[PDB]
């Protein structure tokens, strides 16, 4: 017989508008990008990761980095986008 | 010899001064200079090699005060400290052998007493002369970015490593600022400092989730340190945590307060919620919740619910830790332990015996997590039955004693050390090869059309604070940017590459 | 004209790739030979570096930050005092990231100014308001660290601003926070390297008239590390005053406080190495007390090891210092320090350890002394030879290694009772390289300085050891142990004396224990150099009883 006492615990928080899938392209954030999966494997499908952003806001990598290349703001929120993680 | 000769030259000064014209100084003094230094050159040499071996700092001083004179002289004495000081460095990484591969302090301090020793020697002896201090600083960087332990480890991101974790074991739970100092002078000599970075990040993170620092003004001084040594965005990247974690306190208030207008719970409860962008954490493994805990589970996530719309709370159960008090055994013993000991602690609340496979059904923890912990608490002499098998059978060992009553037993396990320790090396490269990439399609934005090695060239100017480059990295870089349609290959004019919209 | 307009068109181009290859433009044309006589340009590219300073990229503000560097030299005199202006006022805000990115470039700013002088009055004249202001601290110790690195460089332009830097900084040696303390003592340190006269001693009187009262423990501390700053950085100056500050120490020394006694010590200890001259009435004083809490322990019968760490270095700092003390010296402070080299804490007895060392380097009538010394010095490391850590074990060799080489034959009665310590750190799985190749080096330096007979029947027992370390994988025990085996070849059967030693059992084991390092054509050069060496005293020595070798050799 064991009695609890005091607990610590810990968790993260992340925006849920999202229901854990990609904006820009409706797929799992833990699959593959549709030109991705759509493709050949190559050097391209080995770094598929997942890019967060300073807003909390999570794309694929490659999603986010084709949408950058016209516009330089965040889909979700219109404030500019700056990358800080990987 | 050496005492003889500025005697001699000190009584000829006095002889042509008194007793002879004024136009015979200048040479009268090259003469003797000449020929009472100049001709034995190449025993001075020897002799400097030979008072190098044994510390005579009066000597050195002398030699160095007679050879000054002589025109172009100094260079060979520089060139044979650098050697000096470069084998000395060596041969004192060497001789701790293999325990310098996993004990950061030995290291440090082997580096440190080299780098003092000769600092001093340089200052007090040499008149802090620039070419002796750039012999020095060459040597430095030659011996601490390669020595006997990075062979081992077939890497030179094994001293930046080292460093960052006899930073974090000086900082965890008034000659603290010295010492600090002196790391942050070792750090100027590494080449890889990303590799620091990445690790100090981790280290700091796990500090400030588990609440063991020695101070906060230690963590403030070494703030400013890297204020004044590394740019402005990593030390931005760190106060996000700072903040978040400000934020968290906060919130436990509010929390608190908000508790008393209700019906109290059991147990006393505490959370830190952080963002999923900010932190080096990773999402926690299959796990169903201790039949104890839902209560506090719902409560706050209604809380944080109420108090914030759009967000979602992902729980971490690999770094929450508790308190287990138990009764029946010999005395009233309290044990702290983390969310999974817990857990399979309380699974045999009144039973005695199970099989882990049945453990395995009941805690929902996968196969070499549980097995770890089991072993871990097998080691504690807390329970009792080296292989484990999914029929092995695990029963309570009743009548248990310790000499203390607060026992720990939240010990770390082996290889979640090397697995981390490999895992963030691997994302170091990756995160290398991104920034390569970043810096090539920049420099192509500003410049449409430019050549093969200006390319290169600016790479290696953007990139060098931080690491020196492969050139084959850079290759591989420009050949997966042009696949992504980036930049493509002028016709004619080989290698010559252009941006492309 | 149109390159710089062209980059501040970029400069402001919505997309961060740009403005940071702008920027690094811009800042490496200003680091070339590029030059802007027009002053239009000056201002525009001043106000787009000062408003890059609030950018919502990372990149961009540290690229401005470091361009804030080379532009105060290649820019007029009047636009430096509106870019320090509009740092200083920017320190002041409440947004925290403007206020430690203008804390950099300020700092950066003051870096690049010449060894200027109405810039460092009006950075002065803000930074007295800013340390002045005690409502909030994180302005106070950007603005203290700040000050400190002004006064560091550039200190003696200022002079005219000296008693306004003394009188902001004194009130604040006693705020509830200790970093604003630490970071006052060091900007008074270095206001006192360069400062006036009348400066000085305001502020010495002022400390003492504060220690003179004692309103509250804590301040008490800060004040005797600030004295002891103060000494430690400026020396000569503070010479004058001991006579009063010594007595106020030695009365705060008998306080039944672990942390006061400590600084107290400190201080004492930078009394005596930074002033020599106006410290001789006070050395008995000091070294009384030195002795007094050397054997400080409460708790004990055979955090209290501060203040012997603090007793034994101040020992230490005295010996080293004071030749004409030898004699006292070696009439109380050896006796204490051989007592307690059997001290419980392993710090605490390295470095009682070192200041003994130190007592005998400055040994080389002090000799005869020494030597009626010796059988306490052996008594008490045949007990410390035996424990269990290498550190300590490291400090007895060095130790032995240093008294034989003041003293040539020291160790004459003695060698029955250390040999055995030798022998027994040579063969240990838990010894690590170092403690081996001390070991060798103490029995190489013992061996060098003794008479062959003392050490005839002890050779049974001293070959194997040495012949098991010649084949040590590691090569630097190997050289250690070829050199100490040259030497046990003189000792065995000398040549220019009269030996009834029987060295016949003892020929075949470092033959062969030599020829084999001998012919490796792989081994290290040293030890093939050591190989050559040995082999030749060998064949020189004992050549006669060697057998059909000698050819080959
Ligand atoms: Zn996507
Ligand atoms: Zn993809
Ligand atoms: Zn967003």
């Amino acid at each position: 017989r064991f009695e609890v006492k005091k607990w610590n615990a810990v968790a993260l928080w992340a925006w849920d508008i999202v229901v854990d899938n990609c904006a820009i392209c409706r797929n799992h954030i833990m699959d593959l990008c549709i030109e991705c999966q759509a493709n050949q494997a190559s050097a391209t499908s080995e770094e598929c990761t997942v890019a967060w952003g300073v807003c909390n806001h999570a794309f694929h990598f490659h999603c986010i980095s084709r949408w950058l290349k016209t516009r330089q703001v965040c889909p979700l929120d219109n404030r500019e986008w700056e990358f800080q993680k990987y | 010899y050496m005492k003889k000769a500025e005697a001699r030259l000190l009584e000829e000064q006095r002889r042509v001064q008194v007793y002879l014209h004024e136009s015979t100084q200048d040479e009268l003094a090259r003469k003797c200079e000449q020929v009472l230094i100049e001709k034995h050159l190449e025993i001075f040499h020897t002799e400097f090699q030979n008072l190098l071996d044994a510390d005579k700092n009066e000597d050195l001083g002398r030699m160095y005060n007679l050879v000054s004179r002589i025109q172009d002289g100094l260079g060979e004495l520089k060139k044979l400290l650098e050697t000096h000081i470069h084998n000395q460095g060596l041969a004192a990484i060497e001789k701790c052998g293999e325990a310098a591969l996993n004990d950061p302090k030995m290291y440090v301090q082997t580096v440190l007493d080299v780098h003092k020793k000769y600092n001093a020697l340089v200052m007090s002896a040499f008149n802090n002369d620039a070419g002796f201090v750039a012999a020095l600083d060459k040597a430095c960087g030659r011996f601490i970015n390669n020595n006997a332990v990075t062979k081992m480890a077939q890497s030179s991101s094994k001293s930046p490593e080292l460093l960052a974790r006899y930073c974090d074991s000086l900082l965890k739970k008034a000659e603290l600022e010295d010492t600090l100092n002196q790391v942050m002078v070792v750090f100027k000599y590494i080449e890889d400092k990303d590799v620091f970075q990445k690790f100090y990040a981790k280290m700091l993170a796990k500090r400030l989730v588990h609440q063991n620092s020695a101070s906060d003004d230690a963590e403030a001084s070494m703030i400013s340190k890297l204020k004044q040594a590394c740019g402005f965005e990593y030390t931005s990247k760190l106060q996000r945590m700072f903040q978040d974690i400000g934020v968290s306190k906060d919130l436990n208030e509010q929390f608190k307060k908000h508790l008393t207008n209700s019906e109290p719970l059991d147990l006393d409860f505490s959370i830190q919620v952080l963002s999923s962008g900010s932190w080096p954490f990773q999402q926690s493994c299959t796990f169903a919740l201790p039949s104890e805990l839902e209560r506090s589970y719902q409560r706050f996530t209604a809380f944080y619910a109420s108090r914030h719309s759009g967000r979602k709370l992902t729980w971490l159960y690999q770094l929450s830790k508790g308190e287990l008090v138990t009764n029946c055994f010999k005395n009233r013993y309290t044990l702290q332990a983390s969310t999974f000991q817990m857990a399979i602690l309380l699974q045999y609340n009144t039973e005695d015996a199970y099989t882990v496979q049945q453990l395995t059904d009941s805690t929902q923890i996968k196969m070499d997590i549980l097995a770890q912990v089991l072993q871990i608490l097998l080691k504690s002499k807390l329970l009792v039955l080296v292989e484990l098998k999914p029929d092995t059978l695990i029963k309570l060992y009743l009548g248990y004693k310790n000499k203390k009553l607060r026992v720990n037993i939240n010990v770390p396990m082996k290889t979640e050390q090397k697995q981390e320790q490999e895992t963030t090396h691997k994302n170091i490269e990756e995160d290398r090869k991104l920034l390569i990439q970043a810096a090539i399609v920049r420099i192509m934005k500003m410049r449409k059309v430019l050549k093969h090695q200006q390319l290169l060239g600016e790479v290696l100017t953007q990139l060098s604070s931080r690491f020196k480059p492969r050139v084959p990295v850079i290759k591989k870089c420009i050949d997966i940017l042009i696949e992504k349609e980036y930049l493509e290959r002028v016709d004619g004019e080989k290698d010559t590459y252009s941006y492309l919209a | 004209s149109y390159h710089i307009s062209n980059l501040l068109e970029k400069m402001t181009s919505s997309d961060k790739d740009f403005r940071f290859m702008a920027t690094n433009d811009l800042m490496t044309e200003l680091q070339k030979d590029s030059i802007k006589l027009d002053d239009d340009s000056e201002r525009k590219v001043v106000k787009m570096i000062l408003k890059l300073l609030e950018d919502k990229n990372g990149e961009v503000q540290n690229l401005a930050v470091k361009c804030l560097g080379p532009l105060v030299s290649k820019v007029k005199e009047y636009q430096v005092e509106t870019i320090v202006d509009t740092l200083c006022t920017n320190m002041l805000s409440d947004k925290e990231q403007l206020r430690d990115i203008s804390s950099i470039g300020l700092k950066t700013v003051i870096g690049e100014l010449p060894p200027a002088a109405n810039v460092c009055k009006k950075i002065t004249g803000r930074l007295t308001s800013a340390i002045a202001k005690q409502e909030d601290v994180s302005v106070q110790l950007e603005a203290l660290d700040i000050m400190a690195d002004m006064l560091s460089r550039q200190g003696g332009l200022l002079v005219n601003f000296h008693p306004s830097i003394l009188t902001c900084l004194l009130p604040q040696l006693t705020s509830p926070r200790l970093a604003v303390r630490k970071r006052t003592i060091i900007a008074l340190g270095h206001l006192v390297m360069s400062c006036g006269n009348i400066v000085f001693v305001d502020l010495i009187e002022h400390l003492l008239s504060e220690l003179s009262k004692n309103d509250s423990m804590s301040t008490t501390r800060t004040y005797i590390q600030c004295i002891a700053a103060i000494s430690r950085q400026a020396g000569h100056r503070i010479g004058e005053y001991l006579e009063k500050i010594i007595p106020l120490v030695v009365k705060f020394c008998n306080v039944d406080d672990d942390e006061l006694r400590e600084y107290c010590i400190q201080a004492f200890e930078s009394f005596v190495r930074r002033c020599p001259k106006e410290v001789y009435p006070h050395v008995s004083t000091i070294i009384n007390i030195c002795l007094k809490y050397l054997t400080y322990d409460p708790n004990y019968n055979y955090m209290s090891w501060k203040v012997r760490r603090a007793a034994a270095k101040c020992l230490d700092a005295v010996v080293s210092t004071r030749h004409e003390m030898l004699p006292e010296f070696y009439k109380t402070v050896s006796p204490a320090l051989i007592s307690r080299f059997k001290e419980r804490e392993e710090n605490v007895k390295a470095d009682v350890f070192h200041a003994y060392l130190s007592l005998l380097k400055q040994t080389r009538t002090p000799l005869t002394m020494l030597q009626s010394q010796v059988p306490n010095i052996v008594k008490a490391l045949h007990k410390q030879m035996k424990e269990k850590s290498v550190k300590t074990r490291q400090c007895c060799f060095n130790m032995l290694t240093e008294l034989v080489n003041v003293l040539p034959g020291a160790l004459t009665q003695h060698i029955p009772v250390l040999v055995p310590g030798i022998i027994f750190s040579l063969n240990d799985k838990s010894s690590s390289s170092n403690l081996k190749i001390d070991a060798l080096s103490c029995l190489y330096v013992i061996l060098c300085n003794h008479s062959p007979q003392v050490f005839h029947p002890h050779v049974q027992a001293l070959v194997p050891p040495v012949v098991a370390c010649v084949g040590d994988p590691f090569y630097k025990i190997t050289s250690e142990a070829l050199l100490v085996t040259q030497q046990l070849v003189k000792v065995i059967r000398p040549l220019d004396q009269p030996s009834s030693f029987d060295a016949t059992p003892y020929i075949k084991d470092l033959f062969t224990c030599t020829i084999k390092r001998l012919k490796a054509a792989d081994i290290d050069q040293e030890v093939k150099e050591r190989a050559i060496s040995c082999m030749g005293q060998i064949i020189c020595n004992l050549g006669d009883n060697l057998g059909s070798d000698l050819p080959n050799t």
